[PDB]
């Protein structure tokens, strides 16, 4: 009754344990046609792709609110990231996948978190990283976690060299407890996709 | 509508009182009402 | 309600479930176009005085409720208190345009001056606390502490000077007051009260 | 003639809640479109509602952990908006800018432990008059619920609202020490193989959950 | 008491180079040698002003001072033209510190530039030598950088040697000037040493890790000290932290295996509490006893009114784990007493430890003054037997005689530990011998105390009559340790009735004479030598005052000069020790 095997273009990513995708604050793409651009946008299909990375190693010694932030979007250095030394103005949406994977011998859980224009963060404001879009990962039930927001910002196209909209969170809710059994180490890993990118503007060659 | 408290019209028009909005071509309440509720399993009485 | 703990979908696991029924509730007070839209002060320098609505304090009511949300659109209206005549200027003009009296001005009636300003900036929804690239941020790193650590704090501030209403200019303002009405808002934040120390945050409350 | 008024006394001071608006001074403006923007919230509650936040522990944790010795009170605090462990929550957050609610306020209870250790708990509300209870035994005769950990890993209990009046303070009074609104008290019963295992708590707006009569908190 | 102050060994160097900010003893394998350290002294090294140098002064015959490669060098770079370090004005040799083949040295103000931004932070750094070996130590060199790390550690501002050959360094910058105690074994800083790598890891490294904000600025290790205390063999770690506790200082003693943490506390703010700290045993207990020193300490008098004197805590360890502490205020207002504290050995070989406190800006003109107490077994003696002034005058910057100074090394093999002194304001070093102590045990007896007028036994020569007459009998015998002469000659003076322009009633026999004196020449350990002669009374109508008791004086001085040996090191009569005493004798009626 499940279908629980995602691709974006030509790459694929089958997991078995996916408790559900949630789509962060909208369902649907705003309108990418602004009167900001005089219609000269056009979409780039080939940029809809997988690209791994790493984020940290969840140890036992980790406490609460041991927390990684990358900027999104970070070093492409594929077609993706070819377009941001390429075009002034673009606009995507993202869907991401963390992965902790361990065994079901694992305890503890961790926080995934989409959240937007996020800096000067406290401690004390952890408590409260639920209003975001986001997805536990406890290795008793899952192992991934698969998160899918629009773009967000405060005007329709944005320079993603001087600004960086969204920010992937993830924190430990629980420490990892080991046991006799379970895995002693996990490591966190990603992979990021864009969603339906819109470049408009084409720099000067470099030469 | 807001905190206005009056049932007469405005005296300046629409456009001398605001700013003017424009169309281009709410969630929370969607995600508030979409709740889950009663139980997961077979309940007795 | 037995659920599916990670899913992150809502549940709420109503009163019913134990015996009983639920209630009408009204949720009037806890509007987000009612809760904006009074006034509330902030200090104000002595003559210019730029119309940010995040220059309001992170303890007063929609300072802090104001932060609630990532991206705002208010029309703002202000109430000053001054001597002289205050010319309101609109986003991006020069600040030598504060002088001239073609600008908006108001002349001194006894004894404020309310009046109801347009939305004039260029996007099409402000922010909260746009980071273009001043924060990393995940961890950012131990630099500037002790005298140096005052003026470190400022390093993080917001960039798009275009995020105001414009700017006021009088002899001597002595208190301005801002509400922001017909607000809209997205994206929230996070919200915090202040921290007990005891058992339960007990302070005087008001009696006979 | 002209049409005579009287200019009436009392009247007419400025007030910083009142619905007269501002006279216009500068027309004509059109802002740019804003329609079918991602992520708008139109009330708090609903926010509040939709999204738990967690609470706080000893040790500025979230979880509380399983014991294992005779005593199984896993955590037992009063139930104010003003109290020590509800402080870090959102509901909390906004309920420190009104005075007085009324309704359930949900709490989702998220276990984390591997797939070997098994338990059981309960919560228990204990309404104000006498001592709260400290053994299972003698909350049994609370409006409780129990649970046990299995597949489905969370479980959402909603806090009744019992009150003489209608409506109750959100801000536990300065001098009045007792707590007369409540307390709400979880236990375990018991675990297997479950030591130093974790359960997460979260807190989010009832369905019947409205707040009232907004005034500052200024940081108070 | 002992230390010679006739001719001290006098050493100097370049007038600015700060010539005895540090000194120290050098003692390899069977010459010796003193270290002092110049700080600002110009060296050869490509294009580094005043990088500063050590010096190794020859004892032996000529006041010669060889100055001592540890680097030659100048500044390593990073990449191309761009500097890695800033040894100019690093101070090197403001720290020296010597264990027997070992000499370490350190710049506290040392300057290096980040492996990634182009800083410039003093982390400090150091230079073991092992005899042939030579390389470098700089714990705060490190990935932990600027402020909040190890940037601005300064990391051997104060250094000191354990018995299990292992280094303890201080550093008062680290973390915001919370201040650093780094503990490494001399094996690895040796052993895991790298000329490419600047940032070298220890495996065995004791450190004082970064904690709360609120401890920011009390710098620790502004002063360091070794020691046991909690009784397994292993010196600990002991620092004044002299601007913690909101400026009234304190000191934090740590374990020598595992840096975990006994703490003293200040009186008075600012009375810079732990500028200077010192562990010696001084009551023979054989248990480590502390002492702290706050030169800014101000005491009230006799009027009421403040005055800035200092202050030395000195505190006795119990085995019960409790400190016995006394406190020893200062003798001249602002001439900051107990600035440097320095642990003698046993000085006059009593069987106690000694100690000296200086006051670098006492005496007469600044010169400074050293006071040198000794130890007994209630603890230390709080009254100094001997006093060491400068003798050179300012020009700047003021003498500064003892800012520094070490001792407790048996230099010159007397079996009596010496004591240098630094006077760094004028470049100058100077070098205390101790002289050897001779106990003496002197006797006199008069019998029969209980003189008959009437009784005319012994007859006199001359006359047909027969006078009263008594035996009077000194005797001498004196011992000491270390290098010394076997024999002594010593000069006996007696006196009769010494309570008398008034008559004597009382003069020796075979003399005629009240006065009778003696050159005596006993053996050191050899039998208690004893001349006896006989005394009389006078006729009993020759004077009225029949009540007054004659008191016999016996007096007796040493031949210093005579008794030197090679160089001219006279020894001396231990202290307490009465030069004199006195017996007497009663007429009846
Ligand atoms: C009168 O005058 C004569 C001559 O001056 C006195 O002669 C003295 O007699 C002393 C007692 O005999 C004598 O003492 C020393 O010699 C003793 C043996 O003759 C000997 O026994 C003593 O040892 C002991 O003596 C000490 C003395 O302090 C006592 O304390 C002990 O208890 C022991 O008895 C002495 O070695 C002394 O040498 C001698 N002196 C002279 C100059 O002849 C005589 O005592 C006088 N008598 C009166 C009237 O007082
Ligand atoms: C018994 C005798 O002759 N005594 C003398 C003494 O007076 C003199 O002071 C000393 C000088 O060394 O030599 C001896
Ligand atoms: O408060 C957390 C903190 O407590 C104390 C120490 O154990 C530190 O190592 C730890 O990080
Ligand atoms: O904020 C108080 C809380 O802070 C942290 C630790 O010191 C805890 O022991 C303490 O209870
Ligand atoms: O683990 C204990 C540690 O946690 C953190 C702070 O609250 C500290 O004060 C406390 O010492
Ligand atoms: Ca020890
Ligand atoms: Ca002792
Ligand atoms: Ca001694
Ligand atoms: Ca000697």
């Amino acid at each position: 009754d499940r279908i629980l095997t995602t691709r974006n273009g030509h790459t694929t990513s089958t997991t078995q344990s996916s408790v559900g995708v949630t789509y962060g604050y909208a369902t649907a793409e705003d309108f990418v046609s602004g009167p900001n651009t005089s219609g000269l946008e056009t979409r780039v299909a080939q940029a809809e792709r997988f690209f791994k990375t790493h984020l940290f190693d969840w140890v036992t010694s980790d406490p609460f609110g041991r927390c990684h932030l990358l900027e999104l979007p970070t070093d492409h250095k594929g077609v993706y990231g070819y377009l941001t030394d390429s075009y002034a103005y673009m606009r995507n949406g993202w869907d991401v996948e963390v992965t902790a994977v361990g065994n079901q011998f694992n305890g503890g859980c961790l926080l995934v978190a989409m959240v937007p224009e996020l800096c000067s963060i406290q401690k004390r404001e952890l408590y409260q990283l639920t209003l975001f879009p986001h997805q536990f990962i406890n290795p008793r039930t899952n192992m991934t976690a698969h998160i899918t927001v629009p773009f967000v910002g405060v005007n329709r196209y944005d320079q993603y060299k001087v600004h960086k909209p969204w920010t992937l969170v993830v924190m430990v809710v629980a420490p990892l407890t080991v046991n006799s059994e379970g895995a002693p180490q996990i490591k966190v890993y990603a992979n990021i996709a864009p969603t339906n990118v819109h470049v408009a503007g084409e720099f000067p060659s470099k030469e | 509508s807001g905190n206005t408290g009056s049932i007469i019209n405005n005296y300046y028009m629409q456009q001398y009182q605001n700013s003017m909005d424009t169309q281009l071509g709410d969630w929370f309440s969607k995600l508030a009402s979409s709740a889950f509720s009663g139980l997961f399993g077979a309940l007795l009485a | 309600t037995t659920s599916a703990g990670e899913s992150a979908d809502p549940v709420t696991a109503t009163v019913e479930n134990y015996g009983g029924e639920t209630q009408v509730q009204r949720r009037q007070h806890t509007d987000v176009s009612f809760i904006l839209d009074r006034f509330v002060k902030v200090t104000p320098k002595d003559q210019i005085n730029v119309l940010d609505l995040m220059q309001t304090p992170a303890h007063t009511l929609v300072g802090a409720l104001l932060r609630t949300a990532t991206y705002y659109f208010a029309d703002l209206e202000v109430a000053v208190k001054h001597e002289g005549n205050l010319t309101w200027v609109p986003n991006g003009a020069p600040e030598a345009a504060l002088d001239n009296t073609t600008n908006p001005t108001a002349y001194h009636k006894a004894p404020l001056t309310r009046l109801a300003l347009p939305y004039t900036a260029p996007h099409r929804v402000l922010a909260t606390v746009y980071n273009g690239n001043s924060k990393y941020g995940d961890g950012t790193v131990a630099n500037v502490r002790g005298d140096l650590q005052v003026l470190a704090q400022k390093a993080a501030r917001a960039l798009p000077t275009s995020f105001n209403y414009g700017a006021i200019k009088a002899t001597r303002v002595t208190e301005l007051l801002y509400r922001m009405k017909r607000a809209e808002t997205y994206c929230p934040r996070p919200l915090l009260a202040i921290h007990p120390d005891q058992a339960r945050h007990k302070q005087k409350i008001v009696a006979p | 003639g002209i049409f005579p008024v009287a200019c009436s006394d009392g009247y007419g001071g400025l007030v910083t809640t009142d619905p007269k608006t501002a006279d216009p001074a500068y027309g004509k403006v059109f802002n740019p479109p804003r329609n079918m923007l991602p992520g708008r919230f139109t009330n708090f509650l609903d926010v509040a509602e939709a999204c738990p936040t967690f609470l706080r522990f000893e040790g500025d944790v979230p979880y509380v952990t399983t014991k294992t010795d005779s005593d199984r009170v896993l955590a037992q605090f009063d139930l104010s908006l003003a109290a020590k462990h509800m402080s870090n929550t959102f509901l909390a957050g906004l309920a420190q800018y009104y005075t007085q609610y009324s309704g359930t306020i949900n709490l989702h209870f998220m276990f984390t432990g591997p797939t070997d250790a098994k338990a059981r708990y309960m919560i228990a509300y204990a309404p104000p008059g006498m001592e709260p209870p400290k053994t299972p035994e003698a909350a049994a005769h609370c409006i409780h619920a129990e649970w046990d950990t299995g597949l489905n890993s969370k479980f959402t209990f909603s806090i009744p609202y019992l009150s003489a009046a209608d409506y109750t303070y959100t801000a536990s009074d300065v001098a009045e020490t007792t707590n007369v609104q409540g307390w709400v008290c979880l236990f375990q019963i018991t675990h297997g193989k479950a030591d130093g295992d974790a359960l997460v708590v979260l807190a989010s707006a009832g369905k019947d959950f409205e707040l009232r009569l907004p005034v500052d908190a200024r940081t108070q | 008491f002992n230390l010679d102050v006739d001719s001290p060994a006098e050493y100097s160097g370049p007038e600015g180079s700060y010539f005895g900010f540090a000194v120290d003893f050098f003692v390899p394998s069977s010459r010796m040698f003193l270290l002092v350290g110049a700080p600002k002294a110009n060296t050869t090294q490509p294009g580094i002003v005043e990088g500063g140098q050590v010096l190794k002064c020859d004892w032996s015959s000529t006041r010669r001072c060889q100055p001592i490669e540890f680097d030659a060098t100048g500044n390593r770079d990073y990449a191309k033209d761009d500097p890695l370090e800033f040894k100019s004005h690093q101070w090197f040799g403001a720290s020296v510190r010597s264990k027997q083949d070992k000499i370490l040295a350190c710049a506290p103000l040392y300057h290096w530039r980040t492996e990634m931004k182009q800083e410039r932070e003093p982390v400090g750094t150091c230079f073991l030598q092992d005899g042939t070996k030579t390389v470098e130590y700089a714990p705060c060199r490190s990935q932990d950088i600027d402020a909040d790390g190890q940037g601005f550690c300064q990391g051997g501002f104060s250094i000191d040697f354990t018995k299990a050959d292992r280094v303890l360094l201080g550093g008062p910058g680290s973390f915001y000037w919370q201040g650093q105690l780094i503990s490494d074994q001399v094996a690895e800083i040796v052993s895991k040493y790298d000329p490419n790598v600047y940032s070298i890891k220890y495996n065995n490294q004791l450190a004082t890790r970064t904690a709360q904000a609120i401890f920011d600025d009390s710098y620790l290790g502004y002063s360091v000290a070794v020691g046991d205390f909690n009784g397994d063999g292993i010196d600990d770690f002991v620092s004044g932290v002299p601007r913690a506790a909101r400026t009234l200082g304190m000191v934090y003693i740590y374990d020598g295996k595992n840096m975990s943490s006994y703490n003293f506390t200040g009186e008075q703010m600012a009375a810079y509490f732990g500028f200077s700290v010192a562990a010696t045993d001084i009551n023979g207990d054989d248990y480590a006893d502390v002492f702290i020193g706050a030169p800014l300490f101000m005491d009230r008098g006799s009027d009421g009114k403040l005055q800035e004197v200092g202050q030395v805590s000195v505190s006795l360890q119990r085995a019960s784990g409790d400190f016995q502490t006394t406190k020893l205020n200062g003798f001249e207002v602002f001439a900051r007493f107990g600035s440097a504290i320095a642990p003698l050995g046993d000085l006059d070989q009593d069987g106690f430890n000694d100690i000296a406190i200086a006051a670098p800006y006492g005496g007469e003109d600044k010169k400074g003054i050293v006071y040198i107490f000794n130890g007994r077994s209630t603890g230390l003696n709080a009254v100094p037997s001997q006093i060491l002034e400068g003798q050179w005058a300012a020009r700047s910057c003021p003498p500064s005689f003892g800012y520094s100074m070490k001792g407790a090394t048996d230099i010159d093999k007397n079996g009596y530990p010496d004591l240098i002194v630094g006077a760094f304001g004028v470049d100058r070093a100077i070098l205390y011998r101790a002289r050897p102590v001779i106990t003496v045990n002197a006797g006199l007896e008069v019998y029969p105390s209980i003189l008959n007028q009437d009784n005319k036994t012994c007859s006199l020569p001359g006359t047909a009559l027969k006078v009263s007459c008594f035996n009077v009998r000194f005797c001498l015998k004196a011992d000491g340790k270390g290098v010394l002469p076997r024999k002594l000659n010593f000069q006996v003076e007696l006196l009769l009735d010494k309570l008398k322009g008034a008559i004597r009633r009382a003069l020796f026999l075979y003399s005629r004479s009240p006065s009778h004196s003696k050159n005596m020449t006993i053996s050191r350990g050899g039998l208690m030598q004893c001349e006896e002669l006989i005394a009389y009374l006078r006729d009993e109508s020759e004077f009225r005052d029949k009540l007054t008791p004659i008191t016999i004086f016996m007096e007796y001085r040493l031949d210093y000069r005579t008794a030197a040996d090679t160089t001219g090191l006279q020894p001396i009569l231990n202290q307490f020790t009465p030069a004199n005493i006195s017996r007497q004798a009663h007429i009846l009626l």
